[PDB]
């Protein structure tokens, strides 16, 4: 794989296959590129930092098992007597298996950013004329093992999410359609934009996928990296309609449920992008990007 | 068949007014079906009969109407 | 009522679970200049790595934390069946059921503490030079104590200094950073005392693992009064393993002796609801020198 | 036998590299090769060759420093 000779400078192995550990050189660039991502961030936005877990009675309700219950990653710990985790820990020492007494904690690790601002927006009441506006970011798992450095099972997400009017949102949308475009352009990155679908599980999903595709719920920025055939989506933006505004009782100013939407930045796929693209020696970087990136 | 369809609209499609309401013209999205309600819907014309859609047709214009859905099963 | 609560409206929302909230932008940019501040008190020659939230179940196993911590532990579950398997385990759900029944563990567990993955990665390189490593690690880490107490997370963020070597390289490490963080904590206007202590090692078993470390020292916490001056929370942890990971993992010194290794421990989550308890929650109304030592 | 006992134990769950019989009442345990997560084990050993319950005053490692100071200490209990 064309991305594999980035790994000796990016990362080290932490016995599994999408969990890595990030060397300096690595993280550096990825906090640039946050805090190149905030200096976007628009008039009014109310930032939030989420854990990497959440809620899964919050995820249940969300609709993510209706979705993409394969992907999920759920927390489970030992409950048990002292009695009870000792005997598993004792199958352990004796080579027979302690997990079969796992039992499921009331989280999961959380699958995308914005899923824990919509209950956070709906417990406020009615929205503002012109909705609101969140900076969100979460450290994100799917279960996805792979041994491509643009597929992993932890990576960061960064998401500015508007939660409004139908106009509120398609005004978002045009703006962060733009920008993210704006971005990629100023960071030296090739890329083109598509409509796309996301990976919804089953046969229903192939319906959900095919629906959400000639919606154009889905724009995607999409980066050349193993090919030119095969690129690598690093940005999104996801008009997801009245939905979470269902789901979660969340009110527009005109009484309606509320439409939201959200532009993501996968940054461990953008250093990723950078490192492929400018190379792992920063010093040579082209002088309008490290000036962009404040080298 | 549109007897066949009227008891899974009922079952699966969860909109706000009895299915003994709507017309078999009426736009069913109009009438209140959502997009997770439309894909149990879908999956219950496979099930009460023996069939799957193609990919092709499996899409919100064959579940506008449930004229649109008695069409789509005979082909 | 605990004093910390009233903290909760300028620094946390609720995210429907004890222990685990999400930050508003004041809570953490004090989180970001603590780090910042750490980060300018880094020795020389250290290496610095980012860990995720997650890390390999077989490296946990190895590393004897199922012994010693098992009912801390968070394991990662997934639904790995066939598609009739997990489509059913969704119909269970849709119809009042628990789907969580078809879950079964993956290879992953949540991190318990960010120097676990340093181990592994040290071995792999052969013999430590003389002087030994030194690591600068991080990691969002995971322990299954739920509580509504803000001194006490579920999920919350570790740094960590790691020196790994001789028994000389390793004390001296940890006597330099003792000193060190007390300067520190100093400095940031935080009243303390340091004390010896023990890690909370589960079970009859435990209770002789705990008097041990006690008796031989192996852990001091840096203790700041929070919620009480008679139970103060340890906001810092001084920690000496002695051969244990360098035994485990196959760490062999300069001198070919299994090597030892210790680490510097800072809660941040803990140093900024501190620095907020002492504080308060205006920035400006911060002292002059406080402000000043995190660049404010 | 109390000695004999204690002594199949530590071979039961000492973990040590020379065998029990080459081994000291009075003699240095952890020099020899007890290890922490062993002592523990051994601890466990103690209480199940036997039916007793240290005080957690005697959960430490002179206790079980030599085969006489857990000769000692368990009759120190009884
Ligand atoms: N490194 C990495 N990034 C991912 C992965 N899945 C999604 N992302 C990033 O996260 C963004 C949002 O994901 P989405 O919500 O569209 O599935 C993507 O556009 C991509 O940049 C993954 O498995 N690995
Ligand atoms: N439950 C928790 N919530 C918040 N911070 C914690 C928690 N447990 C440990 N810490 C912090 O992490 C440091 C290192 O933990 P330890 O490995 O227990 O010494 C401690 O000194 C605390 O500052
Ligand atoms: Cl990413
Ligand atoms: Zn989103
Ligand atoms: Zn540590």
């Amino acid at each position: 794989d064309p991305l594999d000779h980035l790994a000796d400078k990016l990362f080290h192995s932490m016995g599994s296959d999408g969990v890595y550990a990030r060397t300096a050189l690595y993280e550096s660039i990825v906090e640039r590129l946050a805090a190149l991502i905030t200096s976007h961030r628009e008039a009014g936005t109310e930032a939030l930092r989420f854990p990497p877990v959440m809620s899964r009675a919050q995820l249940e309700k969300s609709g993510y098992l209706k979705s993409f219950p394969n992907l999920l990653g759920c927390v489970c710990g030992l409950h048990g007597t002292e009695r009870e985790i000792n005997a598993a820990v004792s199958r352990f020492d004796a080579g027979g298996d302690w997990t079969t007494s796992l039992s499921p904690a009331d989280l999961v690790l959380s699958p995308a950013a914005c899923y824990p601002v919509y209950p956070i927006a709906a417990s406020r009441g009615p929205l503002p004329k012109g909705g609101l506006r969140f900076d969100v970011a979460a450290d994100c798992f799917r279960r996805e093992p792979s041994k491509h450095l643009d597929r992993l099972q932890s990576f960061r997400m960064r998401e500015y999410v508007c939660i409004g009017t139908p106009d509120d949102v398609s005004d978002f949308r045009e703006r962060w359609m733009v920008r993210a475009q704006a971005i990629a352009r100023d960071l030296g990155l090739t890329f083109r934009v598509d409509y796309a679908s996301d990976p919804f599980f089953g046969r229903a999903g192939k319906m959900l996928a095919n629906n959400q595709r000639d919606q154009q719920l889905k724009f995607e920025l999409l980066i050349p990296l193993r090919s030119e055939e095969q690129p690598t989506a690093c940005m999104s933006f996801n008009y997801h309609r009245e939905h979470f505004g269902t789901t979660w009782g969340i009110q527009d100013a005109n009484g309606e449920p509320a439409h939201t939407g959200c532009v993501a930045f996968g940054m461990d796929r953008l250093a990723v992008a950078m490192f492929h693209t400018h190379g792992t020696d920063l010093s040579a970087w082209p002088a309008k990007v490290r000036d962009i990136l404040g080298l | 068949m549109n007897a066949t369809i009227r008891e899974i609209l009922a079952k699966f499609g969860q909109l706000p007014t009895p299915v003994d309401t709507i017309a078999d013209e009426a736009d069913l999205y109009a009438a209140g079906l959502s997009s997770f309600a439309s894909v149990q819907l879908m999956l219950g014309i496979e099930e009460a009969f023996d069939i799957e859609f193609p990919d092709n047709l499996l899409n919100r214009k064959s579940f506008a109407s449930i004229k649109a859905i008695e069409d789509t099963v005979k082909l």
